[PDB]
């Protein structure tokens, strides 16, 4: 769909690193929806299909 | 000891070596001949020693 909430979080965090710069590899803040969106889960939550 | 040298007649030997370079003084850099603050820490830290 592409659609309102995907769209990206404006995307990094921690410390070492601000925003404006490229980040290649390492470990992000990922997608927020406009309609908000972060904060995101971690979970421990699941149904019996599957572990 | 804390001699000095001028003005009276001495024949002496002197200079030095390896210190800095049109390429590396501007700028930033790493100013390894004189460097500044110790600290690693990004943990919203930047520790440095003390007694």
């Amino acid at each position: 769909a592409g659609n309102e909430g995907s769209w990206f979080y404006i995307q990094p965090f921690y410390k070492l690193r601000s925003i404006g710069d490229s980040v290649v590899i390492g470990d992000k803040v990922v997608l927020n929806p406009v309609n908000a969106g972060q904060p995101l889960h971690a979970s421990s939550h699941q149904l019996v299909d599957n572990p | 000891g804390c001699n000095e040298v001028n003005s009276v007649n001495c024949n002496t030997s002197w200079k030095i070596v390896l210190f800095m370079k049109w390429s590396d003084n501007k700028d930033d850099i790493l100013k390894g001949g004189d460097v500044v603050r110790l600290f690693h820490a990004e943990q919203e830290k930047f520790l440095t020693c003390d007694e």
